[PDB]
C-alpha cells in the first residue's frame, strides 16, 4: 500500500 | 493517421507539461504570477484524456508530469483548485496499470489529498475515490 500510494508524511510540511 | 503522429503528439505533451512546470515553479519562487497550468491545465486535460493516445501517454512517463502538476509550490501553497479537479478527473479516466503507479509516485499525492484537512470537500472525496479505486486495481 505504502509503495504505491506512501506513509501520508511525504507533503505533510504543506500543514 | 501517419503512423508517429499519435507518439509525436504524446513527446511533445511531456515537454510542454516539464516546461510549463519549470515556469511556474520559477515565476512562485521570485514571487510572480505564475499562471501556466491555470492557463493550459484545460487543453492539457483534452489531450491526456485521448483514448488514443494513452497507451504512448503512459509509456513515456506522463504520470509523472501529472504527479508534479499536482505538488505543492515552492511556497508551499497548492495548485489552483481547477487543476486539482481537472487532473483528478484525468486520472480517474485513465486505465492505469499498478507498476505505472509504483514508477510514476502518483499515488502519493493522490493518497495527500485525501487526508488534506486543509482541502475542499469536494476535490477530497475525488482523491479518496480515486485512492480506493486504485487499491482494487492493485490487490
Ligand atoms: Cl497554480
Amino acid at each position: 500500500f505504502f509503495e504505491i500510494f506512501g506513509t501520508g508524511e511525504e507533503y505533510r510540511y504543506v500543514l | 493517421m501517419d503512423p508517429g503522429t499519435v507518439l509525436e503528439i504524446s513527446r511533445s505533451l511531456k515537454k510542454r507539461m516539464q516546461d510549463i512546470l519549470k515556469k511556474d515553479n520559477a515565476n512562485n519562487l521570485e514571487g510572480r504570477p505564475a499562471t501556466g497550468k491555470i492557463e493550459n491545465v484545460e487543453e492539457i486535460s483534452d489531450i491526456l484524456m485521448s483514448k488514443a493516445l494513452q497507451e504512448s501517454l503512459l509509456d513515456e512517463g506522463i504520470l509523472d508530469e501529472i504527479k508534479g502538476w499536482l505538488e505543492p509550490l515552492p511556497d508551499k501553497s497548492m495548485p489552483n483548485i481547477k487543476i486539482r479537479k481537472r487532473l483528478l478527473d484525468v486520472l480517474k479516466t485513465m486505465k492505469i496499470h499498478k507498476e505505472h503507479l509504483v514508477t510514476s509516485g502518483v499515488g502519493k499525492i493522490v493518497y495527500f489529498y485525501s487526508i488534506n484537512p486543509k482541502e475542499s470537500k469536494e476535490v477530497r472525496a475525488s482523491a479518496k475515490a480515486l485512492v480506493q479505486k486504485w487499491t482494487n486495481e492493485v490487490f
